[PDB]
């Protein structure tokens, strides 16, 4: 939105660059104009070849005759033609060049400038700004924004100039070789605009309607992929997969009604532009036949508009580019604009000598740029001596840290002064102070470059032996001396991770080469290992005794020795003195001591479209028709131009000009016809595959077992995106573009029979040409590419050391030396900026180079398709035809490089949809095969199990796991912790097959038995259960499958699960909708349907896992007291947390470790003394304490 | 070469 003024944006353009700016949009002007006098010209060559080509025909008397005037004035004309288009060649080269290179120019010298000036602001700005502000937002505006600048400040003027110029130059020509048809093209303009509109609208209507249609499928797809283990354990799998395949069935019909509307829509805008300029064309006949007009200066101002009409939509693009560097531009300015009170690369402020450093804080009250939000220090006095050391202490809040934050004037304080000797602080130089300040804070940093260099950032004149001494007087030199490579070692966020006190040290050390008068040290005691801290606490205290120094940390061990200890409270000070004395006051101090004591290319996703052999081949041989078709304009539009240039007798022209304009209607009305065709062909052919990939695709999906869906690598999400891309991507190469594509290679194909066919070496020729300069139009493009890649290679090395200065800012505005980050910056921008010079230069020749070829090629056109081709008995009427076959037909061949991308997407996407349908699992449920028993009565026979979950095959779950449960009895199971109880319930429902050991049922290994069937006999009750939007009758009703459940059926379960209260309780009853859709309900109910559809089945195994986790209340009572009334008549298994409702149980089990520990019913457990007994002796207190 | 053939 906001926008800069357009003269404060050049402000660091001066002298040359206004100047680069001037020739350079000048030179554009011209390049601009250059083109519309072509046409101009052209309309000269029809009149010449128009007036022998009515004298030649006029005659049918005399041939040698017409051999000598003719030859002549063709000889003449022709070469006068020729001619001025080699002079408007080397013009537009050189134009071309002048313009591309100087704008580039300008543009580089000031980004250099911009980028400079930027960072040095940034540099500038006190901390209070920062800390208001994200540095990441703000280097990455620095990086984004200068290059949107640069994008605005480019070549992108001149072409926006240029194609003004084109545009005057244009209409000018258009308007003073005749008025009447431009007014009437200007008509037609706007009827263009209309259609243009409408097409906009109808994109938009189905962009929301096709969100809404598969929202509908997707919606589906979401919660049967996230209820994956319900649907598995009910397999209800070919149910889902109905419903989707419904959904798609829907999808699908919404897509062919879309692919209709959106081909007869763009059908009819061809057709309306076909009439328009057809009909504008019939006019321009129609002033012609009065004499009005001449043939040619009737393309001339055709032309000539139409170029200047296009030329504004061609223009409007760079507006916005300029546009936007504006506005990247005043966030840009903004900065560099302001000034803070601050500075500290001023050069202003006292800087004294002989320093004795006694220091004070005088009512001093202040808060951080949160304002008013919280005010920390609430007054405050205080007084350190000179030569003395003082130690702040407090509670919490660190406005202990506010005093060297203050100290350093990072900040100026609310009210107070804080004052260094006798002056204010705030009149001493702010560099100066802080280089007579020196620092060490909790978390030492360290800039990436050779240690000496860190220690170089004390002070830039200092020599290895400052260094060493500095070093050694931090006791840091033995520990880095054996370091390798000695001084040079590297050190940084990447490589040579060292210890903290080792980096402590080395900040001590640079703080120490500092010479400092003043010493502040923030817990840079704290926060690191206790052995080395003695290390750098030695240091620290070797670090003082030549200064007056200001501590603060947790550490009282470090504060016994401090000359005077200060505490505080609420912001407040309070206790101040000597230990012993802050120890007889017994306040605060006292207090706190006493408490711290896979590729592919292939078609066989081709061969699943096979399934249609139809609505293939009628779209492309009607894409051929119409490939054979687009040419026939150009025939047609020679022909009109060509009879009435080759019209001899007048009379007869008249005639003509009507039956052609007729015709050149007639091809329009038929393309109609063929374009809706192939779009609907390809369209419906689109969206019929679509449901097949993504049927195939999410049958073959149900088809995956649990050990597939629990991979971090697959989620529901992800398998919805990749569900529903690939089979979105697969349509975009079948679709359209291929019918394109043919339609293109036949449009050259029938274009080149044609001019081949006529011109003879005329073509050849061309083809010599047009390939040349079409490659060299794609060279091009990759040199922009090379140049473009190397430079963001460039400038990475300088954003790369811009980020380390701003982010670890408030570190180098304490060690000054940001001249120092100035000054490499600059050097590291110094490559760039000689990169950015080369650039210009290689810009314009290349732009010029396929300026001129484009140019020069047009003169080699008409002077081989005058003179030798003319000389000879070959006419013009057929140049003007092959010219335009041919170069539409390339034309239409750049639509196959344009649309190259889209099939390379569409194979990365449709190598994973096929792989994804050929996988098989290790367990299928889709196998009919398996045993069924003929048997009704349940037990389970666990027996030596080991299991391993295949996501985490590091701790193991189970190990030797072995259990027995007869029918028609409880096994209660009881659990330290983790899903080795749960494992029981998913190992029995074959969710896996454990990697050693077995399990039975009936005495048959459920491995080999039935996987359907064998979960048919499965109980199923989880923690949270999970129901589908539907009827809760069909949420019950899912507990049988292949079968209708009964109306009274599902009474019986609902009336068994004591849920029947809310059921009858409801306005809709059984048909109520339930998941959140239609309605909402607690947990209680979720769970007794939950039940209802467990025990619907009527199952010989219930399983109960941890059924009450998530209840409270009379609700675990009553879901207890179904739970209980469900059991007792079959098997089950009961995992649940409440040991007290396990009272009653057939056999209790233990599990430990994955064995089994402890075993028997509950007063034998509660016999022996053991795990168990604890287990229920804890929660047992939990209820005393409750009661 | 605008539109329709040329």
């Amino acid at each position: 939105k906001p926008a800069v003024s357009v003269l404060t944006m050049f402000r660091y353009a001066g002298w040359l660059d206004r100047l680069y700016m001037l020739v350079g949009t000048l030179a554009a002007i011209i390049h601009g104009v250059a083109l519309p006098l072509m046409m101009l010209i052209f309309g000269d060559m029809t009149d010449s070849f128009a007036s022998v080509g009515q004298v030649s025909k006029q005659s049918t008397q005399m041939s040698e005759a017409d051999k000598r005037a003719m030859f002549a004035k063709l000889e003449e004309e022709m070469t006068t033609y020729a001619y001025y288009y080699t002079g408007i060649g080397a013009g537009v080269l050189i134009v071309a060049y002048i313009q591309v290179s100087f704008w580039c120019l300008a543009a580089g010298r000031q980004i250099h400038k911009i980028r400079q000036k930027f960072f040095h602001a940034i540099m500038n700005q006190e901390i209070g700004w920062f800390d208001v502000h994200d540095v990441g937002e703000l280097n990455t505006r620095l990086t984004d924004d200068v290059s949107k600048i640069n994008e605005g400040i480019g070549d992108k003027i001149g072409m926006f100039f240029q194609a003004m110029a084109t545009f005057f130059g244009g209409f000018i020509i258009g308007f003073t070789r005749g008025w009447k048809l431009t007014l009437v093209i200007l008509a037609i303009s706007p009827v263009l605009g209309l259609s243009a509109g409408i097409w906009a609208k109808i994109l938009s209507s189905f962009t929301d309607k096709e969100l809404h249609a598969y929202a509908k499928a997707g919606a589906v797809a979401e919660e049967v992929l996230a209820a994956i283990r319900t649907v598995i354990a009910f397999g209800g799998q070919k149910k889902e997969l109905e419903r989707y395949n419904n959904n798609l069935e829907e999808a699908k019909r919404l897509g062919i009604k879309k692919a209709i509307t959106a081909n007869i829509s763009m059908g009819a805008a061809f057709l309306l532009i076909y009439a328009s300029y057809a009909l504008a064309f019939w006019y321009g006949t129609s002033l012609v036949i009065s004499k009005e007009y001449s043939i040619g200066q009737v393309l001339t101002v055709f032309f000539s508009v139409l170029i200047g009409a296009f030329s504004v939509g061609q223009a409007s693009p760079n507006i916005e580019a300029f546009a936007n560097a504006r506005g990247a531009a005043y966030e840009v300015f903004k900065i560099i604009d302001n000034k803070p009170s601050i500075d500290s690369f001023s050069k202003s402020g006292h800087k004294p000598d002989n320093i004795q450093g006694n220091l004070e804080f005088k009512n001093i009250h202040f808060s951080y740029p949160s304002r008013k939000e919280v005010q920390i220090l609430k007054g405050l006095n205080l007084k350190v001596k000179s030569g003395q050391t003082v130690a702040l202490v407090g509670n919490s809040g660190c406005g202990k840290s506010t005093t060297v934050q203050l100290m350093q004037r990072l900040y100026d304080p609310l009210d107070g002064m804080v004052s260094i000797d006798g002056q204010d602080i705030r009149t001493i130089n702010v560099r100066y102070l802080r280089e007579i300040i020196g620092v060490v804070s909790q978390e030492p940093v360290l800039f990436a470059t050779t240690i000496a260099e860190n220690i170089r950032y004390g002070r830039e004149d200092v020599t290895m032996d400052e260094i060493e001494k500095a070093v050694k007087e931090a006791n840091a030199y033995d520990f880095i001396m054996k370091l390798p490579h000695q001084f040079d070692t590297l050190v940084g966020e990447r490589g040579a991770q060292l210890s903290g006190g080792q980096k402590q040290r080395i900040a001590i050390a640079r703080a120490l080469v500092r010479n400092p008068k003043i010493l502040l040290l923030d817990e840079a005691t704290s926060a690191l290992d206790t052995e080395s801290e003695a290390v750098v606490q030695a240091a620290l205290d070797k670090a003082r005794e030549g200064r007056t120094t200001i501590v603060i940390a947790h550490r009282l061990s470090t504060v016994r020795n401090a000359d005077v200890i200060a505490g505080f409270d609420g912001g407040v000070i309070v206790e101040q003195g000597n230990h012993d004395e802050l120890m007889r006051e017994k306040g605060i101090y006292f207090k706190l001591v006493m408490t711290q004591t896979p590729p592919a290319s292939f078609w066989r996703i081709l061969k699943l479209n096979s399934t249609e052999w139809p609505y293939f081949v009628v779209g492309i041989f009607c894409a051929i028709i119409n490939g054979g078709l687009q040419p026939a304009f150009s025939v047609i539009f020679s022909k009109v131009v060509g009879v009435f240039t080759n019209g001899g007798p007048p009379e007869t022209q008249r005639q003509n000009s009507n039956l052609f304009s007729l015709l050149f209607l007639i091809l329009g009305i038929i393309s109609f016809i063929t374009f809706f065709l192939q779009g609907f062909t390809f369209g419906k052919a689109g969206e019929i595959l679509t449901k097949r990939l993504r049927y195939m695709v999410f049958k073959s999906m149900l088809r995956q077992d649990v050990s597939w869906f629990d991979d971090p690598k697959n989620t529901t999400g992800a398998l919805t995106t990749r569900l529903a891309n690939d089979a979105a991507q697969v349509k975009g190469a079948t679709g359209s573009r291929l019918a394109v594509i043919f339609q293109n290679i036949a449009n050259l194909g029938t274009g080149i029979i044609i001019s081949l066919i006529y011109g003879w070496q005329l073509t050849l020729l061309l083809l010599a040409i047009v390939p040349i300069i079409a490659i060299a139009g794609v060279v091009e493009m990759k040199m922009l590419s090379g140049q473009a890649l190397k430079d963001k290679k460039e400038l990475e090395g300088s954003g790369k050391i811009a980020t380390e200065a701003i982010e670890n800012f408030r570190t180098v505005v304490s060690l000054t030396r940001e001249q120092k980050f100035e000054t490499m910056y600059a050097q590291s921008l110094q490559i760039p900026y000689r990169n950015a010079m080369k650039k210009a230069h290689v810009f314009g020749i290349t732009f010029s180079f396929t300026q001129a070829m484009m140019y020069f090629s047009y003169a080699a056109c008409f002077r081989f398709g005058a003179y030798l081709v003319t000389q000879q008995l070959m006419t013009f009427e057929n140049v003007l035809l092959v010219f335009s076959a041919i170069v539409f037909g390339a034309m239409a061949v750049g639509q196959v490089s344009s649309f190259a991308p889209d099939y390379a997407k569409a194979t990365v996407s449709a190598s994973h949809i096929i792989r994804i349908i050929e996988k098989t699992p290790e367990i299928d449920s889709y196998s009919t095969q398996g045993l069924k028993p003929n048997m009704l009565e349940g037990n389970v026979q666990f027996s030596g199990v080991v299991f391993n979950y295949p996501t985490r095959p590091s701790i193991p779950v189970l190990q030797g796991l072995s259990l027995e449960v007869k029918k028609g009895q409880t096994l209660a199971l009881v659990g330290s912790s983790g899903c080795g109880k749960s494992t029981v319930v998913q190992l029995l429902e074959r969710f896996y097959d454990p990697m050693a050991g077995s399990v039975f049922l009936d005495g048959k290994e459920i491995k080999q038995l039935n996987v359907q069937w064998l979960r048919a006999q499965l109980g199923i009750v989880s923690q949270e259960p999970i129901l589908f939007d539907c009827s809760i009758a069909e949420n019950i009703a899912y507990g049988d499958n292949s079968r209708v459940v009964s109306y009274e059926e599902i009474v019986r379960a609902a009336k068994e699960a004591n849920i029947h209260q809310f059921i009858d309780s409801l306005p809709d009853k059984y048909n109520t909708r339930v998941g959140d859709k239609g309605t909402q309900l607690s947990g209680g109910q979720k769970q007794r349907i939950a039940i209802a559809r467990a025990l619907v089945r009527q199952p010989h195994i219930l399983l109960l896992d941890e059924a009450t986790s998530a209840l409270d209340t009379e609700s675990e009572k009553v879901v207890q007291e179904a739970l209980d009334k469900a059991r007792e008549g079959r098997t089950c298994i009961v995992i649940a947390h409440r040991l007290s409702t396990i009272q009653n149980a057939d056999l209790i089990v233990v599990i430990q470790n994955g064995k089994v520990k402890e075993h028997g019913t509950h007063q034998q457990l509660l016999a022996q003394k053991g795990i168990y007994f604890s287990m229920v002796s804890v929660q047992a207190g939990a209820k005393r304490s409750l009661e | 070469x605008l539109x329709l053939x040329l």
